[PDB]
DNA sequence: ATCGGATGTATATATCTGACACGTGCCTGGAGACTAGGGAGTAATCCCCTTGGCGGTTAAAACGCGGGGGACAGCGCGTACGTGCGTTTAAGCGGTGCTAGAGCTGTCTACGACCAATTGAGCGGCCTCGGCACCGGGATTCTCGAT
DNA sequence: ATCGAGAATCCCGGTGCCGAGGCCGCTCAATTGGTCGTAGACAGCTCTAGCACCGCTTAAACGCACGTACGCGCTGTCCCCCGCGTTTTAACCGCCAAGGGGATTACTCCCTAGTCTCCAGGCACGTGTCAGATATATACATCCGAT
């Protein structure tokens, strides 16, 4: 890609590449840090963020609301298999639990 | 003559009500007093941010809800509907908390 | 094959419906290298300005965006000295369903209203944004040097 | 000095937690067991929180100490920073 | 003025307005998103350094990050995240 | 009742539909085009520009990408055009 | 007339025998073949150090022994002595292995 | 040189021996298939990470240290084979 | 101390202090490393090793053996309370399991 | 060739201090080496996180003390802290 | 409650073999002395936010009662699992041969760290209006005793 | 199989308020240009151990028959949670008031990194002998049918 443009818009991203480069270069990870690692890591982070935000927005719209709240975040995360497996030991504040009643308890 | 609900149909209503909400089900002042008591058992003359107490309440309530889900499954395993202390003991043993 | 079949009907669609103030065609032996001409929009300081541009089609089409460049000279926050266009349609948000007519019309739409948020050259963007009225004289000037 | 504050976790509160957990019928001997397990969990978390506080030469248990203590035990918490 | 603190608020908001143009986000949801991004950053960048200490390297490249993504994310997330990272790196270089 | 050949074209190919995939936005495209656009361009539908990443992840594991009904209708009507490919 | 034990005593004898020893209870060639089959399902033309196969066998056997302990506890909880697949499923779910 | 259906090499007596060490006195007849399925799932999960570790280092031989690293990653540390 | 002997002998330890200092320096943990961290770490490691070796030697003696094998280490770790909690997730190769039978399974009197 | 290092000789010295007449096999020695390495990694990682939290750029003895307190259970942590403090005090003078 | 076989497990003695503990060469990593500088310790000031108190109002808790449904014990059936024996299978062991790939050494070239100047991306503080909370009334839908 | 009455929940419309979205000023961190020491990429050579095949024992697996004892369904009893009404307790909200200690800033000094020289501790390799495993033969504990 052509130079003379900001690093984040050179790679087509939205998350910062300079900040990620600094964080990788200051967090006691390795002696040296490659040039392409921040781009890869920022792309992965942005992909995950958009992935969760799409489902959260859908869940918010299904409630006739126009603002994402932690309840919609957990409704999105816990209903998706890969996202639920990725965050399975994580508690989301003010999120509640999914509706689930055992079939034995229902009246006969 | 007065109207009564059969035993079991008000419990499911509460299950559906409390599974649909997100608020905290424990009163805040008693929990704060208990937290302060335990902390002063550990180290004397301690002060607490309100965010710390809120985080403790959230964590404790999430833990208790998960434990009660596991306890319910344990009780249903033995062909019951009521939950008993042996269910909690078995769930905690299998999760490895008490062993 | 696939790409050439796409380009032939793209050219046919452009020919059967000539876009207003934009024309295009093949200049080389093949259809990979194309030339085009754009006329200045009416509500712009580019009155009576002709701009020539050349485009190359990558080997994989339309899954990769084509390459556009300006042979002539124009002053623009999104166009550098070499004439390359800084448009999100051209590089980032390119959709394979987009045709050559749509992008060639979006070029003129950008000419109507330059985008200063993501400029290829920063100082030109600063000069454009600080005040339009002061620069408008230089805008016509640049038109007489090359466009006129 | 505070004493006997474990009884602020009332029977209605434990019933509400069980209802959110999906429980339909509850025996009368479950509340003391719930109080015991809650006390053990609170002691375990608060010990690490106070250790983190003491290492930093502070006198107040911030929310960061609680978040770090929860993360150290495998109970990561989202919402209070970190 | 208080000391400057950094967060991913503006970037998460840009992503949100890219995916859902007419949807906003509250403050607690933003504080949950920031924590999620921080946690995943720590996970990937910390498991990608054991991957270099194992092989007696001293540089973290885009080859350690790709493998860390492969190991940490589940089956179908690790096929899309890797593709997005490779696409971003290729776009950055050329 | 029976759809014609006008609605049986791939927007990217401008050819006959092969292994159709119908996105949640009801945009039908042939499987190779979907694979190429997913791999290279945007991970979004080329037509109305909406994100279909979660749908793709869900339906790739369970092997439900192809629209069975439309493919069944199409395959019997035009055997020769499909053979030409 | 021929001597035979009542059903159950030889099982306890085997329990006492196999809890006092430390060898591996799975034959080594079939396990090596299974490991190689899975690996070639992942990547083709792979080679295995003998220590790798040995470590895999040790880990798998330890995991199965622990899972069977949990299964036995689940079976006993339901007033039984036999272990049934629902016991394995319940132990796995409570452990979080399948959820 | 493809190998097929070798999971039957974990015979019923072997599973009975594992249960006996685990402390099981009486076994149902449907346990064996369930045990085979669980063992296959566990082996796949471990071997995937082991092969990933050996692929990163540009090798063709799956060493023991790769298996130890994978086991540590999954949360089951193993003492005896290195580390 | 005398500032003349070896670092391990100066602190009264048998575990190395120079090797621990180097391992802490080259492990990518912190930019700087103090001069008292390796001594403290070596002391802690030596204490834990001594505890486990004492318990394993006792377990070997109970078996009329004069050589610790992984079985004795497993017995020592599992039969304890703090050592079992410190090594809950650890698998010992060739260690076996602790012998026990549930009281329900034993024959009725 | 190449040289590979281990804690074998120090483990043997500690064993000879504790049980003067017992020996140790090779598999047990490998297990002990793995245990020592694992505890080293645990304590060092906890100390690194502790130093990072307080905006420090050094791992001192109190970092290791707090890490030992966080990791080891009650009596083990108490005895380990006592032993480490004694070793440091004997070292500094 | 034993008593007798009958079987399995425990105990004592010869022996022999291979792995553990010790000894030797040496070389690479750890110890010792010196210099430079930035990190952290200490003192001082600001002001934020934590603790404590009072009054009201009312939502949540505590207590008592009547009763229906669920937990638990007891019986009977039959069917699946345990024990034992004869037979078929392939694991285990030893031995030999081959070569693929892990491992080590030597060059050297391009990638990443470090330093100085500079300015715009991003953070803190303010402001405003609309999204969501709340109140009140009506429509919809389970729920249960009675047929 | 159902009809109807009492009760809980959902929709809809109108009012209000505070927090989320956007703007403005500013300062510090990311960018660009340039230089240099070394990390690792590549080529070549060694040689270790992973793979394949063959033959012989014999140990573990397999298949079949008999019986028994354990799982599972059914019935009965009783007592203990549940739903509901009345009264008591203290949680929650708004408000005021004080001061501890978290957070920031400035100065300084001393602890640690980096460099060079040197030498001995521990690592690889070789060797002898005794601890434990194996085979063999008694001694005793335990189980089951039968009085
Ligand atoms: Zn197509
Ligand atoms: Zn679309």
């Amino acid at each position: 890609s052509a130079k003379a443009c900001t690093r984040s818009s050179r790679a087509g991203l939205q998350f910062p590449v300079g900040r990620v480069h600094r964080l990788l270069r200051k967090g006691n990870y390795s002696e040296r840090v490659g040039a392409g690692a921040p781009v890869y890591l920022a792309a992965v982070l942005e992909y995950l963020t958009a992935e969760i935000l799409e489902l959260a927005g859908n869940a918010a719209r299904d409630n006739k609301k126009t603002r994402i709240i932690p309840r919609h975040l957990q409704l999105a995360i816990r209903n998706d298999e890969e996202l639920n497996k990725l965050l399975g030991r994580v508690t989301i504040a003010q999120g509640g639990v999914l509706p689930n009643i055992q079939a034995v308890l229902l009246p006969k | 003559k007065p109207h009564r609900y059969r035993p079991g149909t008000v419990a499911l209503r509460e299950i559906r009500r409390y599974q649909k909400s997100t608020e905290l089900l424990i009163r805040k002042l008693p929990f704060q007093r208990l937290v302060r008591e335990i902390a002063q058992d550990f180290k004397t003359d301690l002060r607490f941010q309100s965010s710390a107490v809120m985080a403790l309440q959230e964590a404790c309530e999430a833990y208790l809800v998960g434990l009660f889900e596991d306890t319910n499954l344990c009780a249903i395993h033995a062909k019951r509907v009521t939950i008993m202390p042996k269910d909690i003991q078995l769930a905690r043993r299998i999760r490895g908390e008490r062993a | 094959h696939m790409a050439l079949k796409r380009i032939n009907k793209e050219l046919s669609d452009l020919a059967r419906d000539p876009p207003a103030q934009i024309s295009a065609g093949p200049v080389g032996d093949d259809m990979f290298h194309w030339q085009a001409t754009i006329m200045g929009p009416n509500d712009s300081p580019y009155q009576g300005g002709v701009f020539f541009l050349t485009i190359h089609f990558p080997t994989d089409y339309p899954f990769k965006p084509p390459k556009v460049a300006f042979t002539t000279r124009i002053y623009h926050p999104n166009i550098n000295s070499n004439g390359s266009i800084c448009l999100d349609i051209l590089r980032s948000q390119w959709s394979p369903a987009l045709t050559i007519s749509k992008v060639l019309l979006s070029i003129a739409s950008l000419l109507d209203d330059p985008n200063p948020d993501d400029p290829k050259v920063p100082e030109i963007a600063r000069i454009y944004k600080t005040d339009r009225d002061k620069y408008n004289r230089i805008s016509r000037e640049w038109t007489q040097k090359y466009a006129m | 000095v505070l004493r006997d504050n474990i009884q602020g976790i009332t029977k209605p509160a434990i019933r509400r937690l069980a209802r959110r957990g999906g429980v339909k019928r509850i025996s009368g001997l479950i509340y003391e067991e719930t109080r015991g397990v809650l006390k053990v969990f609170l002691e375990n978390v608060i010990r690490d929180a106070v250790t983190y506080t003491e290492h930093a030469k502070r006198k107040t248990v911030t929310a960061m100490d609680v978040v770090y203590a929860l993360k150290r035990q495998g109970r990561t918490l989202y919402g209070f920073g970190g | 003025k208080r000391s400057r603190k950094e967060s991913y608020s503006i970037y998460v908001y840009k992503v949100l307005k890219q995916v859902h143009p007419d949807t906003g986000i509250s403050s607690k949801a933003m504080g949950i998103m920031n924590s999620f991004v921080n946690d995943i950053f720590e996970r990937i960048a910390g498991e990608a350094s054991r991957l270099a200490h194992y092989n007696k390297r001293s540089t973290i490249t885009s080859r350690e990050i790709q493998t860390a993504v492969r190991l940490l994310l589940p089956g179908e997330l690790a096929k899309h995240a890797v593709s997005e990272g490779t696409k971003a790196v290729t776009k950055y270089t050329s | 009742a029976i759809p014609s050949l006008s609605e049986c074209q791939c927007g990217i190919c401008m050819e006959i539909l092969v292994e159709p995939v119908t996105l949640p936005c009801n945009h039908t495209l042939c499987k190779p085009c979907f694979q190429s656009t997913v791999e290279k361009a945007s991970l979004c539908c080329p037509f109305c520009r909406r994100r279909v990443s979660s749908w793709t992840r869900y339906h790739t594991r369970r092997n439900s990408l192809v629209n069975v009904e439309l493919w069944t209708i199409i395959q019997k009507h035009y055997p020769r055009e499909c053979k030409l490919r």
